[PDB]
């Protein structure tokens, strides 16, 4: 038999951790035990960044990680990542199977040992605080958490809020102890997490969009038989379809649920963040070499 | 800017059991997109990993043949990567290069390369 | 620093793009970040007419034309396009080559602002159709898509099909939607363009040999120091030898490749179409003032 | 080769959730080919019913239709066994008995024989029993007038339930019930509410007797002229659209309910084992008549 | 069970411009699943389609060379189909097939056929 | 933790009151870890509980349709369960699967399944 | 009218079924819908030793039956299985032609109601492996999955396979998941059951011919008149040379597509086969009391 590890950030009763879980349980059924799914949470492991840096060396067999982080390794990827330029998931799942797409997914593949084989949506993500942000102006000395990822930064800094990179493990009880004022994350990692039991303000700022591929690494995929390469394929697409659905349900319904636990919910003007945005692109076309921003948005 | 620039200082003659430290200085690109690596040519051979280190200095990676002799380091602010040599034998004479990905990666060639500098090793 | 921004219709994928990629490559390793090279591929900035402006009044730096695509500049020029006049590459590297194509050579540089640094290979077009083409004869109320270039139209006529000038870029859709019956191009091109999906006969025609120079602009190049233009001319013409190879290598195996994809491949007649000319270098050699084609053909 | 037209008949009419289907397909086609793929609708059964239309199909005056995997029973008997009365317990069973061997020999034989190319199955709902006195246990069905479609399955439901069945087409029902010629009918969560049976129906029975699917069907001689893209096209679109109709039904047969009840509709959970009692001799007999047995196996996917 | 057996009758010496009806007797599987053809043929060809008939005799089909002449019909109590033939001419001449399929066709042959009628016109 | 793989064998056609033995042998983790349990089903119908067992075999329960005929019983050295019907009915034509699950329990289905087994009883 | 059962082990899509339901076809047709037969495959009503004692107690009307596989009733009658003995389908055919195979036939009746109408060619056994089987000393350590038939077995454990005794319905999931590392059946039974895609490999070992008995149970066939007797003889016919040309087809072409399957084939030599089951031989002729090997060898 074959003993696969998957590693994650996201802890117990996260929806990703309950669709990795879903994955386990499938694998092993339809495998009828051959294929088992070991899970290793909470980042014991490593961020998302160590844990893309094990599957490229053979340590680790699956992770999540969104098709803009691949821009760690792949620079223009990182473009899909830029805030408001994916309009919303349905667009993010057509650059992933553009021919800009397939190319870095390729690049994945034969430069860093990932093989990306599905893409889910994770949420879109918004911004919570310990102060109301009625408008951008309200940003202005916000002590803001990012995630260790510069698109996070690139939003919280051009919103004129001051960035505090962190790791996920720590956010809660910065908050808690308004070390830092707000944290941004697609509404059902604020409800599993429970951010809302330290952000009494909530702003539907939908300033990027999370997928999250599931990538195998690599060397571990080519040893595996047809059979269970079958298996894992079809199986990661079931449980792929649920995730999408339960996200897309979860965002429609935690607004309310928020609003019920008395969170004060924004919803400032999104035009000026996306006017702050435009030299950005104009920087990462020219960064790139070649223009891909303009592409990526019309598609 | 899209690529890195390379550029290693430190190659000298030295003698058996010696210690040297070598250095590189990195331009172009954020050098913190960076896992920074050390390679070694002799002429006719392949190229020998030595040392690696990542974005941020937390994981290190070393050949077996300089386990405990050889040390990596990084400096984010100055932009530069150096290896400090120990207990060097005559076999460690080779061109030493400085290397740059955005991974460390063993089944392929880094990225970018500076073009190295020499350490001779005398008996 | 210098960064240099090159235009082509090519798109990615395609061996004018992969070598004017490794060309950018080449030059920021060789020059040491000296010298950036900006692409702008899938005729976002124009065709390869306007492009040639552009580098004309100094807007654009380098980009791709063929030595016959200077006939829209140097009427004498287009000679070297006429349909079969050319055999093959060595023929017209040769017309290139000879006192004829420099003379050329420097009217481009003089009066458009035009340095050819080098010219490669780029294929020779055969004819792709929705009805099989085993003869001339079967031509006849072919609507066939031509470029935005007179000879490539002559070819059409004289064969008898009614040409359809078209941009590159609306190619593919017009095959799709069999507003046109058949096109013509390279194979590589054909491949790279995905023609065949929407192209069930190829017509291996032979009928026009295309080279592709290397321009830069006069006007960028002398803002140059001699060390990059010793660079810049290195590494030209060291892409090219790839890129000429490439085309050569492709040009051998895929006609097997579509074949391998139930493309019916006919190998007409070509005596047929070389009488269809013979009135065409009547007309060119007259109106140009001077005996030309019979020039050339002798190279 | 040129501008295509393709000509699609449905008994469902406007305001439907299938019509409305086919006209996001009508919608999503000639988008993406770019005008060169248009479909015609013609809803109301204008054309005859789906049995109709299914042999319009055949001999090539009509391009495309719907029809329930189990309705193929009318031309290849043993596929009328996905729609015995409570043999597919949800949807989801019944796409695996629809991509089975079994439902790919089906599909093989309607291209072969009858000229039908299924590209995809959807979602059309769970049947539920309307009337115009109360329902609470299969007793109750004794007596009952109860309308049925033209189908065999539909007419043994109420055979076995005790009722009266009586057959008659689609266009016709909402007059009868509203004249009380029949006590009842039997059908969907979003047809009872799109066709307003409601209005006319008091009661409505939560039976859960028949799962209906949805495939659309092309002409496969109409299908061979095409070229590989527009395939792709109507593929992906067709593909496109049923996950939309799927989801649609699912989403309405969820708050239909208190939909109706807010309708003063008395609505009745009866026990289904009695129900279930009874066509047990059914699917016996069934079995029995094909030569091969395939109910149990049907049952177990 | 499923298969349906076919027996026609009718067959005779008739004249130009006489009537005749020719009737086919239906066992087996249930005889309204299925439209009731009749085809016919001379020796050498294939068989022409003649008319055919739905399952509720609401929809029949005509061949051209028949229609105007020859009505179909059905008896779903009896289990019978006939076709009534006027006006009938010599190139009439064949043996004429009573024909079942679950639907009507013209890409395929009916599935069950009977064991064939003769009709002979005269001049 | 790990899943328990179920397979059955047995299925046969008997004639009424025949004999018939159904068996399961069960892999993947410990087999006495678990309550062995027997289901039928009718197409149209939903899953019976038949019998079940505890991990000893001191425990045995069973539906009132089956007392007295059917007889369930295990093996934890050959990691297997078997159902023992006799005097066997048309009624008790079904698909019969073998289940486990930790403790017996009636308020859900069972953990673990097998693909299931016909067993067919002639009248 | 007369309603006939029929069971087979054969699945839906077999040459096995697709026979036995042109048969019924047949049948029905050649009686104008007074003989019926209804089919029960892939074993629902038990495995052929199953199904033979139920024709024996008059509960199954038909059932398909190997010649050596009445061994379970006729002991002698299993020579004609033993592993190489019968050199092809003429060779076995005569066996059961010869006055030994009438005495065998005779038995079947008077002892066990079965009545044997014709017998068809089914295929040679081959070996599928998910190791490469170059030779017999690639055997030792195979677990090989064999039916519950005697000879199979031997097969097995005399070229030094670990033998599994195992249910046709088992087959195919065990080696999926490699509680079985091979199997052994004929070519077409590979195909209609697809483990070729679940076994890389395929070694030519021929190792036993399998025909297939149609036969009918002798209460059955004395209730039948003569006409319906000769129908079903007939009709038993007509079908039989179908599937034995049908069998002998398939296993010309079936090598063919297990390679463009990717299946690797393996030629072993058979000499250490054939001699491995000499001491068989011998062994069975002791059992029997009577030699019989020899006699059936040479016929
Ligand atoms: C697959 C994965 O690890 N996603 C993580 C993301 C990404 O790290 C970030 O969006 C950059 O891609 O950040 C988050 C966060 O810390 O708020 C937690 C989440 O677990
Ligand atoms: C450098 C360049 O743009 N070449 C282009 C050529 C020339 O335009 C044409 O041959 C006239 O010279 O045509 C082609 C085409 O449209 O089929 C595409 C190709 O990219
Ligand atoms: C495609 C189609 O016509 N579906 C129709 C179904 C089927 O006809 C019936 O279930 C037998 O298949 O019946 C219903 C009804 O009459 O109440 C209306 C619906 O439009
Ligand atoms: C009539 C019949 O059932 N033949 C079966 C044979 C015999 O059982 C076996 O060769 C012993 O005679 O085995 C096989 C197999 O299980 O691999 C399947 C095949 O269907």
């Amino acid at each position: 038999a074959t003993t696969l590890k998957m590693g994650m950030q996201a802890s117990v009763g996260s929806v990703e951790y309950n669709s990795a879980k879903m994955l386990a349980d499938t694998l092993e059924e339809m495998s009828q035990g051959e294929i088992k799914l070991a899970l290793y949470p909470s980042a014991q492991l490593g961020d998302d960044r160590a844990m893309l840096q094990q599957l490229t060396l053979g340590d680790l067999d699956i992770t999540y990680a969104e098709f803009g982080r691949m821009g760690l390794a792949i620079p223009r990827a990182e473009a899909v990542m830029l805030p408001y330029v994916a309009k919303d998931f349905d667009h993010l799942r057509r650059m992933f199977e553009s021919d800009f797409g397939q190319g870095v997914r390729d690049e994945m593949l034969q430069k860093f040992n990932w093989r990306a084989l599905d893409t889910w949506y994770n949420g879109t993500r918004e911004t919570t605080s310990n102060r109301p942000l009625n408008s951008i102006e309200d940003f202005k000395g916000l002590k803001l958490r990012v995630p260790n990822a510069k698109q996070n930064l690139n939003y919280a800094k051009l919103s004129g809020a001051s960035p505090t990179p962190m790791s996920f493990s720590e956010v809660y009880l910065a908050l808690q102890t308004n070390a830092v004022d707000g944290q941004e994350n697609p509404l059902p990692t604020i409800k599993t997490m429970k951010f809302y039991e330290v952000q009494k303000n909530l702003a539907m700022t939908h300033h990027i969009v999370n997928d999250q591929m599931v990538i195998i690494s690599e060397s571990t995929w080519q040893k595996l038989s047809d059979t269970d390469k079958d298996i894992i394929q079809k199986a990661v697409q079931k449980v792929g379809d649920a995730h999408t659905q339960t996200v897309k349900t979860q965002e429609a319904e935690l607004v309310s649920f928020f609003k019920s636990e008395g969170i004060n919910v924004t919803y400032p003007d999104l035009e000026p963040f996306r006017e702050a945005m435009q030299p950005l692109y104009k920087e990462f076309d020219s960064n790139i070499g070649q223009p891909i921003v303009s592409k990526l948005a019309a598609m | 800017g899209s690529q890195v620039q390379l550029v290693e200082s430190g190659g000298r003659l030295v003698q058996t059991g010696g210690s040297l430290r070598l250095s590189c200085a990195a331009s172009g690109d954020t050098f913190s997109n960076y896992v920074m690596g050390w390679f070694r040519q002799a002429p006719g051979k392949e190229r020998e990993f030595v040392a690696a280190i990542s974005w941020t200095g937390a994981n290190s990676y070393y050949a077996d043949s300089v386990a405990g002799r050889f040390t990596i380091s990084r400096d984010n602010a100055k932009n530069t990567v150096a290896l400090q040599m120990n207990s060097l034998k005559p076999e460690d004479t080779a061109i030493y290069y400085c290397a740059a990905d955005h991974f460390h990666v063993t089944h392929r060639k880094y990225d970018y390369w500076g073009q190295g500098t020499q350490v001779t090793v005398s008996s």
